[PDB]
RNA sequence: GUAAGGUCCGGUGGAGCCGCCGGUAUCGCGGAUCCUGCCGGGAGUAGCAGCGUAGUCGGGUGAGAAUCCCGACCGCCGGAGGGGCCAGGGUUCCACGGCAAUGGUCGUCAGCCGUGGGUUAGUCGGUCCUAACCCCGCCCGUAACUCGGCGCGGGGGAAAG
RNA sequence: CUAAGCCGCCCGGUGGAUGGCUCGGCUCGGGGCGCCGACGAAGGGCGUGGCAAGCUGCGAUAAGCCCCGGCGAGGCGCAGGCAGCCGUCGAACCGGGGAUUCCCGAAUGGGACCUCCCGCGGCUUAUGCCGCACUCCGGGGUUUAUCCCCGGAGGGGGAACGCGGGGAAUUGAAACAUCUUAGUACCCGCAGGAAAAGAAAGCAAAAGCGAUGCCGUGAGUAGGGGCGACCGAAAACGGCAGAGGGCAAACUGAACCCCGGGCCGACGAGGUUCGGGGGAUGUGGGGUUGUAGGGCCCCCGUAUGAGACCCUCGCGGGUGAAGCCGAAGUCCGCUGGAACGCGGCGCCGGAGAGGGUGAUAGCCCCGUAGGCGUAAGCCCGCAGGGUCUCGGGGGACCCUGAGUACCGUCGGUUGGAUAUCCGGCGGGAAGCUGGGAGGCAUCGGCUCCCAACCCUAAAUACGUCCCGAGACCGAUAGCGAACUAGUACCGUGAGGGAAAGCUGAAAAGCACCCCGGGAGGGGGGUGAAAAGAGCCUGAAACCGGGCGGCG
């Protein structure tokens, strides 16, 4: 980019700047960081190192801390979630939740449990953002809601996939981002008996 | 018949030539030779050709003046073609 | 029909450069409740003879026959949805088919009947 | 110039035909968007490539 | 003209029709250059495409006859 | 607000935009006789002389005439500023309709613009012959070739011979 | 009541910044597809539209012609006009297959100062077709002329990648010559969708491994170096992917191969036969290896059985072009030019990805979540018909690659250092009772191997191209080109190479009146708003008028 132009410098003597210029009329400047149409001085490069590494043990400790914080009261409320109707924190549910594969049934179950308000809040908070992301396909900046954690999936992901801002994650593939979106811990989470047993087995 | 003739020339100079010198003016295809133009005219119009002159205009098209024999009238062929 | 890319550039490029046989399916409008109950089809492409009722625009609620259909612009002209020129002539307003409802179907076409059978 | 090969004459004829204005009906059809084309030429000022 | 009706006729009739269409096309081009009352500006296009159809079907008949004979 | 700046009020505009936290970057403009675009004083100024100092009077056209057209008179080149015709130019050729722009001023005029037309060969030239010279095949050299080359066979080579 | 002039505010002109927008760029893990040409390629010239200049597409059948299939009422490119025409006998459009396909161009019957011309033979009544370049291969004829006839090859192109050769300097060493730059830029030759390599005369020694290629690491280490600047590996180990075969000779001796025809078979596989061309200077059978392997000879047994592969007269299945189905509000009130907005009332959701629609829309439309179909081609299988392959012990006989391995010297190259590899010159063996390697040479021991012949998929390199994505750019940025862009233009030439996006929801693009030669001006209309085409916003510089201050 900016390196396809053939230029010859005028040199000393002429009442101009010693700048490389084209050999054809109208003899514009070219191939300079400060010349219109020229190369950029220090542009982005594909060889840059953007991947960051974290030790496995440190990542495990962070996941432990996130899971511990997910059951707190002050932090979950302070994050933004509305937990007025939640029976208790952490919210543990029987294994029956894992066999539901219909969004209406999941909606009714969540209404009874006391998180439908949080789902509605997430839907309201989701909206069109500001900037050039609309050009590139990031028109909406969606919000987060309750996180469904199960020990084994047999339809629950399909059932609860479509609710605004809820992720259904099998306990085995549970990561720190699932529990602390945007680096902010205290995400409202609903677990399962099997998931809690697996958490006990793994110790985190 | 044939692909020699593209279109009659309907210009005032052409009409004057038809009226005076028993000549028909055609725009024909470039690769055609004088024998080809003569044969095409004779076969299509059932007339006898006395002479053929050819030129290439500044537009790249070949124009032919075909002078018919006194036994046949060029005005009749012009009327048949609708030249008027 | 599959438009799988979730990128606005590709979506709009497909919309603008779609062939005519694909633009054909882009000029569908919803049916009325009675027609929906009768034919078990939610919507159909709109022909010229079809009766139409308008929902959105300065001519909302107006009913009339579809006068013109333009696949290139994805537009239609409906009787009565007109504008007054300065000289005093009547012209047709171009209306997107998505802002129209088909309250009566002109179904003399066996291929259209086949489409209805397939979709029902 | 007086004596010209046929191929060169044909090329000159093509350039001559190329040189002409944009049709007014084309301007109307494009809605005053298409007015001129790059191949316009003035014989005394803009010379042929050959 | 339609390909079916063209296929109906024989090769000799196809050649005769081609000759007539060529002559008429020349006549209409001359008339277009002469006058301005172009009642049917599409006659030239129709004649040209009919010529193309006639030639194509003549070639098809020739090829199929040769294949059948061989 | 010491500040880099932020925020409010009043107009225009018609479709997106921001506070806080945590990350990322082609992240902050007066210079580089910096780059691109636009616009100033010089200036209604220089130039429109020098080598051939050229127009005037009536009439016409046209909204408009020093500059276009006709007549007369006065002039200039007159071994070319006249006549014929290459290379080069490529439609500048002809008629009609025009003056937004071009023409060192004006313009009804034009090598300008728009619309139509114009180049007719047995005898004129190319085409034929060969000159200086060039190319191809075989052959030899080269790591190799689209490179260098003697000798044979073939072909080209003059629009003023 | 001060003339010019200065600063500040308002309005107007000039200009095109800013803001918002984007059918274009750039980058990328993974996925797909990768050669075209004498059956005449790619690049180019010229033509082709009713009105047609540029671009795009097509070729005298010239923005097109025909057939099968998909879609289902409009269509006639970028490109909003007049006129007309095509389509329900299914158009336009899309996927497949055909027809036409001017001239030059490897360009090829011979020539090019002009992409146009001139030739020679058979057929044809004639129109008009078929043959004729050079350098070769396999045949025939004769004239023995490379002269004629039949069949078949090479030629040119391709963005990057690949293979084989030739091969610099600026620059660094703070100068510079060994060195570095560098086996790099560039040049010549040669292939493909990949190429090259590839199966041990190898790697290593307490043990041992077992073709090649690629990655991590070994490692800035062994080692090279005016031992200066600097240059610089392999083995082992962990991974991806895995695959191994054929000749020459010993022996046999026409049991053989190709072209054309016939017959049996199914039209195929296979079998058989005739003519021609090759072949005893060896076609075919066998045989491919290291304390050995193989031929031949001898002895025991085996084959009865068990494989493997070839073909599809036939059948079944999978995959496979266009493509088809796919839920939910256009329900009341308000602002509004127009609801996608605000408040209320609802529904679907395996679908709350994304886009359009007169504002910001899960339920208006496309689509997504999830499913279906498909000619040809490809893949698998059934069934029938064929071909082909298969054991051990002993020997004293035979075979196992020559100007080759290797030695000396010279040049290049290498980390290769007295111990890398290639080449030239001069010498040059053994050859099975044999030979080679183990980092200076030679001797002995030990270990590991059998060169001087050939082939080999997958793991890999690239992206002209195609799906998909983005903490990349947002019209002086991003590719040079968001657009009639390698276009216009500059240079004899090699070659160099721009600027240029935005009316409005709908043209509703100002009907009529006065003035003017005209351009246009003033009224009056359209529009929510002139946003008036010199069209989204309209900054600054600069200029004109009014206003306030000085003068």
């Amino acid at each position: 980019a900016g390196k396809r132009r053939v230029t010859e410098n005028i040199g000393k003597g002429h009442s101009m700047a010693r700048v490389e210029r084209l050999k054809t009329p109208p003899r514009y400047a070219a191939f300079v960081p400060f010349a219109r149409g020229g190369r950029r001085t220090h542009p982005p490069k594909v060889e840059k190192i953007i991947w960051e590494d974290i030790n496995k043990k440190e990542k495990r400790l962070a996941l432990m801390s996130a899971i511990a914080a997910t059951a707190n009261y002050d932090l979950v409320r302070a994050r933004g979630h509305i937990i007025d109707n939640v029976p208790q924190l952490p919210l543990i549910v029987v294994d029956d939740l894992q066999k539901v594969q219909k969004t209406r049934e999941t909606r009714e179950i969540f209404k009874k449990l006391g998180i439908w308000d949080d789902i509605v809040r997430a839907k309201e908070k989701s909206g069109v953002r500001a900037g050039k992301g609309k050009m590139r396909g990031r028109r909406y900046k969606k919000a987060k809601g309750p996180l469904i954690v199960v020990g084994k999936n047999e339809g629950i992901v399909l059932g609860a996939r479509n609710h605004p801002g809820v992720d259904v994650v099998v306990v085995d593939n549970l990561g720190v981002e699932h529990l602390a979106p945007g680096t902010h811990p205290g995400r409202l989470t609903v677990w399962t008996v099997s998931a809690i047993e697996r958490l006990r087995e793994l110790y985190g | 018949p044939y692909k020699v003739i593209i279109r009659p020339v309907v210009t005032e100079k052409a009409i004057s030539l038809i009226e005076k010198e028993n000549k028909l003016t055609f725009i024909v295809d470039r690769r055609a030779t004088k024998q080809d133009i003569k044969r095409a005219v004779e076969e299509i119009f059932n007339v006898k050709v006395e002479k053929v002159n050819t030129l290439i205009t500044p537009r790249g098209e070949k124009k032919a003046y075909v002078k018919l024999k006194p036994e046949y009238s060029a005005s009749e062929v012009a009327a048949r073609l609708g030249l008027f | 029909m599959k438009i799988s890319s979730k990128q606005p550039r590709k979506q709009r490029k497909f919309l603008y450069n779609a062939p005519l046989h694909v633009r054909q399916k882009l000029m569908s409008a919803p049916l009325s409740r009675e027609l929906r109950e009768k034919y078990k089809v939610r919507n159909l492409p709109v022909r010229v003879g079809d009766k139409v009722r308008i929902m959105r625009g300065d001519y909302k609620g107006h009913e009339g026959k579809v006068v013109e259909v333009d696949l290139k612009r994805y537009r239609i002209y409906v009787e009565g949805a007109t504008l007054r020129k300065t000289n005093g002539t009547e012209v047709f307003y171009p209306i997107h088919p998505s802002n129209v409802m088909i309250i009566e179907l002109n179904l003399e076409d066996e291929k259209r009947k086949k489409i209805i059978e397939r979709r029902a | 110039a007086r004596n010209k090969p046929l191929a060169k004459k044909l090329r000159l004829a093509k350039a001559l035909k190329q040189n002409r204005r944009v049709p007014v009906w084309v301007i109307v059809k494009t809605n005053r968007r298409v007015l001129t084309h790059p191949k316009r030429r003035y014989w005394r000022r803009t010379k042929l490539k050959e | 003209m339609k390909p079916s009706e063209i296929r109906e006729m024989s090769i000799e009739e196809i050649d005769a029709k081609i000759r007539e269409l060529r002559l008429q096309l020349a006549k209409e081009r001359g008339l277009l250059t002469m006058g301005t009352s172009l009642e049917n500006p599409m006659v030239i296009r129709n004649l040209r495409r009919d010529i193309a159809r006639l030639l194509t079907i003549k070639k098809e008949k020739l090829r199929e006859r040769e294949k059948g004979k061989v």
